RNA sequence: UAGCUAGUAGGUGGGGUAACGGCUCACCUAGGCGACGAUCCCUAGCUGGUCUGAGAGGAUGACCAGCCACACUGGAACUGA
RNA sequence: CCCGCAGAAGAAGCACCGGCUAACUCCGUGCCAGCAGCCGCGGUAAUACGGAGGGUGCAAGCGUUAAUCGGAAUUACUGGGCGUAAAGCGCACGCAGGCGGUUUGUUAAGUCAGAUGUGAAAUCCCCGGGCUCAACCUGGGAACUGCAUCUGAUACUGGCAA
């Protein structure tokens, strides 16, 4: 792997156009307190099998259409 | 006052209303003169001072003042106006560069010409 | 560029000899000074802070003829290098050339020392520098161009030279009219009447 | 194909080049790949006055770059080895 | 090493019957040049009474200050009244810039080569003082360990 | 509410002091604990003391040398509300240097005296002189 | 300005490009975005850096260099690496 | 760049001087004429108007206007306030959000460590070098406080468990 990602599901309800939140903590760049900063990645996954809690590994491939760029690789725990 | 607080919403710097639309940030502006006016100044004072309302270059019409013991402007005359406020005559916020355009110098001046616009008298 | 400008009224002002007619006569009289510089000369300059944190720097100006400008920079660059802000201020002020050319005696006052600068009657190193500010470093060399040696001036110059304190951190000739820039001089040598950390603040808010 | 030459960061009447690989098509004092040495025509016969770092100029010309027609007159009057 | 400056002088108004009558005020500083150091105020109907009988408070009602060398050992941090004032060490450049008012304080009391700065209010009275206390509070650079140790 | 503790001990520290308070006591924890410890082996306190066992709880005798309190003044640093970090080469000093600050790091609370010559650092938890 | 979105979001296949790709098409799924501020509106070329400030900041983007974009306005392609 | 030639010969101005602010007098004028960055000056002795003598400041510039930041801790992250001065919503309940007692295990995102790559040159800064000095030019460092990858550390924070 070239680097990886966790983040947990979101949205499974949609034949592999499967979306991933990603969570960090960041130091405000301006009032020092630490807030969450979101983002949302738009992946593949091949015969559909995440479900939404779970959490999942991902991975940076080509574009796979214009909004993914993004497989899985495995996947950690469910029924949240 | 909270962390949070100024998370959401940042200090803010009140931004600085000008006190001299000459219009963008400009050395001076000309114009025409509408009226050559002399008005009375504010409380303390007492006096007839000359003023005139201009028409500028950029269509704003200003009142301003002009400067020294003298003056021949009339209505028509072009001129030359830069910042310059005269509390006593609340509204001037103007002066008028004697010695510029259509505006004459300060007749016989001979300290601090160069305001007042006056030549280097042939010593 | 040059003061130009009467030049004993201004010791007068700054009340103490800045050496500007240096020639013959000493402890000036002879001229007035003091209890007059004007009209109103006669009167008690009660005077500020900023005042007298004025006519310091005035005074130490009036002194090596510096003009306002170039004196800034002189601070400035005093204030950039390391040390005593106010020390380097006057090292620098006497690494000037002209200065160091009435200090070897070759020109009775700062003001002649200079006409002879810019008169082309210098030679650093071999070399004519004519530039009254020409920075001179240790080991240098100033000597007089034998075109014009031993002309008037120069002589008489190098003449009361004897008769003032006498410098250290050079060495000079007479003859060859030649003489080194042997160090350069401490908050030691010189001074006494003058009061850098003034006119450091002058120029430090 | 890139090129070693001279861009002229001199200075009105006592000119001082850098000497630098580069796209050939663009600016003499433009974007470049590299520094590669300096040459300055005043350099007075006092100390330095062309030093010229010719193991990458080596590199380059290895990797198909040409030459000015006045670098190439300076790595020969380099001399090369002494 | 007397060393004295007085710092402001200043006139105020009473009001009786038959109008204002006025009077001078002195705000002063002694200090030795190391260490101890003290204000006076002292008022009075003219000007150099005001002065002296200032110098004179100032001479008694002095402190002493646990320097470190010709400068402060920590930075510290003044306030009195509307005055708040902030000084530090500076491994001396040169030093000694601060507002002409307590670099008066400053100079006397020996140290040397501070760099200060005042906020609030800039009245005199307040800050010569908010200095005076500021260096008092601040703590000897070892009697820390006296104050520890054990 | 409790939702900063060691604020509340800096603080009832902070004020018994200014009450010439022989004692004080309060629930404890892993990490009071831990900077009771600093404050102790800074001379800051003359000891801890943790009676308890389902509820805890720590006692730090103070300390008074001259009149004084030993303790001049003591601040939190990073809070709930508000997370201070610093790295290694950028670890504060108090009073110069007299006085210390209280830093958690990956290897346990430790002053900045240490937290520096340990070449790490942490959370700044509280200031102390 | 609090909702925005039909090639819209994804899939399958055909076509397409030097190339991955809703790039395009046909068919299927009903998705995709959004208060961590979408949509709408106003303003604006970005940077290295520039001035100021003890710093943190504030302000700014001539002249030098890097990137983008434009070539009377709008729209097009041809030639060609 | 160098040598000769003549003769001080061709070469000084601008603003200011009531306080802040370095620099004071006389004459005119008389709430007029006028000044004015702020305060405020002018109705008969005006250091504040205008002129003169004198002075102070700058100098081939000097003033005026315009413009940015500074002083302004006057948007306060560093670094502020809301009883009476600007400022607590008339009161409560509560979603999102923020924050959250105490223990052990685990996780390693925040946090911390190290390593590597990258952070264009110029600019800035430090030490030098070259133009009679300087501005200007230039060698070499230093700096670019950043970003990413890898491996580690587990006290604090976040997650999971009980
Ligand atoms: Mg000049
Ligand atoms: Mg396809
Ligand atoms: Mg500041
Ligand atoms: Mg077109
Ligand atoms: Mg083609
Ligand atoms: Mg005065
Ligand atoms: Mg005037
Ligand atoms: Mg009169
Ligand atoms: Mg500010
Ligand atoms: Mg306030
Ligand atoms: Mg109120
Ligand atoms: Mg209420
Ligand atoms: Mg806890
Ligand atoms: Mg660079
Ligand atoms: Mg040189
Ligand atoms: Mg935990």
């Amino acid at each position: 792997k070239i680097r990886t990602l966790q983040g947990r599901v979101v949205s499974d309800k949609m034949e592999k156009s499967i979306v991933v939140a990603i969570e960090r903590f960041v130091k405000h760049p301006i009032y020092g307190k630490f807030i969450k900063r979101t983002t949302k990645l738009h992946v593949h996954d091949e015969n559909n099998e995440c479900g939404i809690g779970d959490v999942v590994e991902i991975r940076e491939c080509r574009p796979l259409s214009k909004t993914k760029s993004w497989t899985l690789v495995r996947v950690v725990e469910k029924a949240v | 006052a909270t962390v949070n607080q100024l998370v959401r919403k940042p200090r803010a710097r009140k931004v600085a209303k000008s006190n001299v639309p000459a219009l963008e940030a400009c050395p001076q502006k000309r114009g025409v003169c509408t009226r050559v006016y002399t008005t009375t100044p504010k409380k303390p004072n007492s006096a007839l001072r000359k003023v005139c309302r201009v028409r500028l270059t950029n269509g704003f019409e200003v009142t301003s003042y002009i400067g020294g013991e003298g003056h021949n402007l009339q209505e028509h005359s072009v001129i030359l106006i830069r910042g310059g406020r005269v509390k006593d005559l609340p509204g001037v916020r103007y002066h008028t560069v004697r010695g510029a355009l259509d505006c004459s110098g300060v007749k016989d001046r001979k300290q601090a010409r160069s305001k007042y616009g006056v030549k280097r008298p042939k010593a | 560029a040059r003061y130009l400008g009467p030049k004993l009224k201004l010791s007068r002002r700054e009340g103490t000899d800045l050496f500007l007619k240096s020639g013959v006569r000493a402890i000036d009289t002879k001229c007035k000074i003091e209890q007059a510089p004007g009209q109103h000369g006669a009167r008690k300059p009660r005077l500020s802070d900023y005042g007298v944190q004025l006519r310091e720097k005035q005074k130490v100006r009036r002194i090596y003829g510096v003009l306002e400008r170039q004196f800034r920079n002189y601070y400035k660059e005093a204030a950039r290098l390391k040390g005593n802000t106010g020390e380097n201020l006057l090292a620098l002020l006497e690494g000037r050339l002209d200065n160091v050319v009435y200090r070897m005696g070759f020109g009775a006052t700062r003001a002649e020392a200079r006409q002879l600068v810019s008169h082309k009657a210098i030679m650093v190193n071999g070399r004519v520098v004519n530039i009254a500010s020409y920075q001179v470093s240790p080991n240098d060399v100033v000597s007089i161009r034998e075109k014009a040696k031993k002309q008037s001036r120069v002589k008489a110059a190098l003449e009361l030279a004897e008769q003032r304190e006498k410098p250290t951190w050079l060495e000079v000739d007479a003859g060859k009219m030649e003489g080194t820039f042997k160090r350069k001089p401490e908050r030691s040598d010189l001074s006494a009447d003058i009061n850098e950390h003034l006119i450091v603040e002058l120029y430090s808010k | 194909m890139v090129t070693i030459r001279l861009a002229r960061h001199g200075a009105k009447k006592r000119p001082f080049y850098q000497v630098v690989v580069a796209d050939s098509r663009n600016a003499r004092n433009g974007r470049f790949i590299e520094r590669v040495g300096f040459f300055n025509p005043i350099a007075s016969e006092k100390e330095e006055g062309t030093r010229l770092d010719l193991d990458r100029i080596a590199h380059w010309v290895g990797q198909g770059a040409t030459i000015s027609d006045r670098v190439a007159a300076l790595i020969k009057e380099v001399n090369k080895a002494a | 090493e007397l060393q004295e400056k007085l710092i402001a002088v200043n006139r105020v108004s009473k009001t009786v019957k038959g109008g204002r009558i006025f009077s001078f005020t002195a705000l002063t500083v002694v200090g030795d040049g190391n260490g101890r150091v003290g204000f006076g105020y002292g008022k009075a109907r003219e000007v150099p009474a005001a002065i002296q009988k200032a110098m004179e408070k100032a001479r008694r009602n002095m402190i002493n200050v646990a320097l470190n060398n010709g400068t402060l050992q920590h930075p510290v941090k003044g306030v009195h009244t509307g005055s708040r004032v902030f000084m530090q060490p500076a491994s001396e450049g040169t030093g000694i810039i601060a507002g002409g008012a307590m670099r008066a304080v400053l100079e006397v009391a020996g140290v040397h080569n501070v760099l200060a700065k005042a906020y609030g209010s800039t009245n005199p009275i307040n800050v010569v003082r908010a200095t005076i206390d500021g260096l008092e509070n601040m703590n000897s650079p070892e009697m820390v360990a006296a104050k520890r140790g054990k | 509410s409790m939702q900063d503790p060691i604020a509340d001990m800096l603080t009832r520290i902070r004020n018994g002091q200014a009450a010439n308070k022989a004692a004080v006591t309060m629930p404890s924890s892993k990490l009071k604990v831990a900077i009771a410890n600093v404050l102790k082996e800074e001379g800051f306190i003359e000891d801890f003391k943790v009676e308890g066992d389902t509820k805890p709880e720590l006692e730090l005798t103070l300390k008074y040398f001259q009149g004084k309190a030993v303790v001049e003044s003591i601040q939190r640093v990073s809070r709930p509300g508000l997370r201070i970090y610093k790295r290694k080469d950028e670890l504060p000093k108090v009073m110069a240097g007299l006085g210390i600050a209280v830093v958690s790091t990956s290897k346990g609370v430790m002053t900045d005296r240490a937290a520096r010559q340990a070449g790490l650092g942490g959370e700044i938890i509280c200031y102390v002189a």
